């Protein structure tokens, strides 16, 4: 059981900057360390072999170095492309082993949310429940807050959020907040507002609808 | 080009035994190399499970040895995986991988997610998120699919059969209070294309054998 420890565990890098990642083995595996990249929902992708040998069809951007106990992977010019999580693997003895991974996030310029609000459809509505969703599209950083308002009464504990992965082209995040109510509860009210608070927004944004 | 392709029931009950097969095409499992099974718990990292050699020789990771077996059909070019007495720890994405002597893994399958619960499969309902604008606005409009009340993971969402790719965001499923999953899929379009083009979400949930197209209109 060779155990592998990567560093850092999470990391925020400005575009066109260098990313360094390190492994620490628990004994000397010398040469026998590989690096994989894994974007979400995809199988890993071999990057480096042995432990400074390049794979064919892999950017000159990536490179590795190190021996025995300490190994370093480097992306020389961070591209949006490279928003993944990085693994090292040891090939010195069975069982075969990977590190905990290193999430790398790309620290691009501040972007501002584009906000949209969607009434529940009359098909869903006719089925008893009403979902009102608020789309915060393409923003950076990830952090933001969403406040539901119904007839100006501040809603709590009936909403749920999901945040997408970092775009691989412009590197921005999207968020979805879903308010679920009873159909009866739905028409006991008239105005429904998605109030959005974020760094790129000079003042909070509210998007709403009626009827 | 090799091609690894795993299939297996995506929901198996706890204490039952998980069976997975990897169909391998474009290369012979008796030709060379080693054929590996690796899993990834959701949110976690890759754990190597075991393998079978081209020779037919197998080995495994301990912490699994006493409940795991691996076999093959050379006539069918597939090897298989049996994991008995399954618990929630085994909820993961499972990968086929063909390992070189390096010993690195250049080739892997897409991964299939097995989730371990006593709960029943529920096909989803699909509701539309009407476009934010009319076709005479002249800016950008957003419309989506809302896939709601399904179990288990995963569901797959494409737009217009997959011709529409740019400006599509599919949110990770969110586990609701009723222990049912739910997500949304949204797309941003030039508003002018709302009167020239029809947007359909194709929602696909194998475990319930459900394939739904929804025409999203005002």
């Amino acid at each position: 059981e060779i155990v592998l420890t990567q560093s850092p565990d999470f990391q925020s890098v400005t575009p066109k900057e260098k990313v360094t990642i390190t492994c620490r083995a628990s004994q000397s595996i010398s040469d026998h360390l590989h690096w994989y990249q894994q974007k979400p929902d995809q199988s890993p992708k071999l990057l480096i072999k042995y432990a400074s040998h390049a794979i064919s069809g892999v950017p000159s951007r990536f490179s590795g170095s190190g021996s025995g106990t300490d190994f370093t992977l480097t992306i020389n010019s961070l591209e949006a492309e490279d928003a993944a999580t990085y693994y090292c693997q040891q090939g010195h003895s069975f069982p075969l082993t990977f590190g905990g991974g290193t999430k790398v996030e790309i620290k691009r310029t501040v972007a501002a949310p584009s906000v949209f609000i969607f009434p529940p459809s009359d098909e869903q509505l006719k089925s008893g429940t009403a979902s009102v969703v608020c789309l915060l599209n393409n923003f950076y950083p990830r952090e933001a807050k969403v406040q539901w308002k119904v007839d100006n009464a501040l809603q709590s504990g009936n909403s749920q959020e999901s945040v997408t992965e970092q775009d691989s082209k412009d590197s921005t995040y999207s968020l979805s907040s879903t308010l679920t109510l009873s159909k009866a509860d739905y028409e006991k009210h008239k105005v429904y507002a998605c109030e959005v608070t974020h760094q790129g927004l000079s003042s909070p944004v509210t998007k709403s609808f009626n009827r | 080009q090799v091609q690894l392709q795993e299939s297996g029931p995506g929901l198996v009950k706890p204490s039952d035994t998980l069976s997975l097969t990897c169909a391998v095409s474009g290369y012979s499992i008796t030709g060379g190399y080693s054929w590996h099974w690796i899993r990834q718990p959701p949110g976690k990292g890759l754990e190597w499970m075991g393998y079978i050699h081209y020779s037919g020789y197998t080995d495994f990771n301990p912490s699994l040895k006493t409940r795991i077996t691996i076999s093959r059909d050379t006539s069918k070019n597939q090897f298989s995986l049996k994991l008995s007495s399954v618990t929630a720890v085994d909820t993961a994405v499972y990968y086929c991988a063909r390992k070189d002597p390096s010993d690195a893994f250049p080739y892997w399958g897409q991964g299939t997610l097995v989730t371990v619960s006593s709960a029943s499969t529920k096909g989803p309902s699909v509701f539309p998120l009407a476009p934010s604008s009319k076709s005479t606005s002249g800016g950008t409009a957003a419309l989506g699919c809302l896939v709601k009340d399904y179990f288990p993971e995963p569901v797959t969402v494409s737009w217009n059969s997959g011709a529409l790719t740019s400006g599509v965001h599919t949110f990770p499923a969110v586990l609701q209070s009723s222990g049912l999953y739910s997500l949304s899929s949204v797309v941003t379009v030039p508003s002018s294309s709302l009167g020239t083009q029809t947007y359909i979400c194709n929602v696909n949930h194998k475990p319930s054998n459900t394939k739904v197209d929804k025409r999203v209109e005002p």
